């Protein structure tokens, strides 16, 4: 319309960002905010495994008796959505443990200690099987077998 | 006086051998810190310092914690506050603050 | 009536209180309780500035580069509802910063660090300009001008 004399193109979009606190001496909000469209090219933008239950090895060794002897399978490092590291090793075969109690959640207590209201998802699988083959360990990926559910 | 550093490694050693984040929570409990405080692991941010400042008084409100760019300054009224004296006071108060049973048993 | 033998006067009212917590020493709850009625004569007892977003200096000097050189405009302190004070100074011209990040709400963390839920009121104004003139600084109060909105 000649009365309008111009247009504005309004583009409503959805942005994805992390749970980041403001920095005191920050030049800008250091929060990796991107348009969700970028998640099609880079799947890590929306990749969220924060709720994974990862049996975690206590750096002090307090629960080392629950895990495979490092001599057979040395522990490795996992970085979560916060870029912090936990030391993770496979659970020892023939082990009886509090599965939540020894989870990364109780060593990473930035959110809190687990209580009776924290439950495990009945939907789960056996992820890996570690077999000692002739003095050395072979890792078997078994998460696609019908018997692992 | 001047703020001094409270070395997180010394807290871990005093209370048995805590994992980093339990020692951090223990510090936050000792200083009644809000739960919305971010403190990194030393490995992730080795430059990050936990400071303690001895102040003349507390207000009637919530503990006046001060925050710098890469360090957090906790406030205490402990007379003659120092790294050693805070560690000893934490051990005295720990039974009420946080149950460290998997590592530290004061009994 | 001689059976009653006395009178009791009951004085209900609504009191204005301060938001305080119990102290460990616990001598008394030092809450400045006052009758609402007084607010009709000295309404200043209701003032609450906690909502204000006031840039604050890091005592360590970590964010000092966002503020006017103390040699030109010395910083001044302000007091909250308690006797705790923080240092504030005018922001330096020609800067880029996280305005919330450098605010008093992060420098003195009584109520937690600022999150994504903490936002700035669009109804803001330019309060003062500090102009360097002949080696010294002149303060211009421009808060009411229509160009300061």
């Amino acid at each position: 319309n000649p009365i309008e004399g111009g247009v504005v193109q309004v583009l409503p979009y959805i942005a994805v960002m992390k749970d980041v606190y403001h920095e005191v001496s920050g030049v800008k909000m250091d929060n990796e905010e991107v348009n969700m469209v970028e998640a099609y090219r880079d799947p890590s933008i929306l990749d969220d495994e924060s709720i994974a239950l990862i049996p975690a090895l206590d750096p002090a060794g307090s629960n080392a008796d629950f895990f495979v002897d490092p001599a057979l399978v040395p522990p490795y490092t996992i970085k979560n959505e916060q870029n912090l590291t936990i030391t993770t090793a496979p659970l020892k075969a023939n082990v009886r443990l509090d599965l939540m109690g020894n989870s990364n959640a109780n060593l990473l207590i930035q959110r809190g200690m687990l209580e009776v209201s924290d439950t495990i998802d009945p939907a789960g699988r056996l992820k890996n099987l570690f077999v000692l083959l002739g003095g050395k360990v072979v890792k078997f990926k078994v998460d696609r077998l019908p018997r692992a559910v | 006086p001047k703020a001094f550093q409270l070395n997180l490694a010394t807290v871990k050693s005093q209370f048995g051998d805590l994992p980093t984040y339990w020692a951090i929570e223990l510090i936050k409990r000792y200083f009644s810190a809000p739960p919305a405080i971010y403190i990194p692991d030393v490995v992730d941010n080795p430059d990050f310092k936990i400071m303690v400042q001895q102040v003349k008084f507390f207000g009637n409100g919530l503990r006046p914690i001060y925050n710098s760019k890469n360090m957090i300054t906790f406030t205490t009224m402990l007379e003659g506050a120092s790294e050693a004296t805070i560690l000893e006071d934490m051990k005295k108060q720990q039974p009420a603050l946080l149950s460290l049973l998997p590592w530290y048993d004061p009994n």
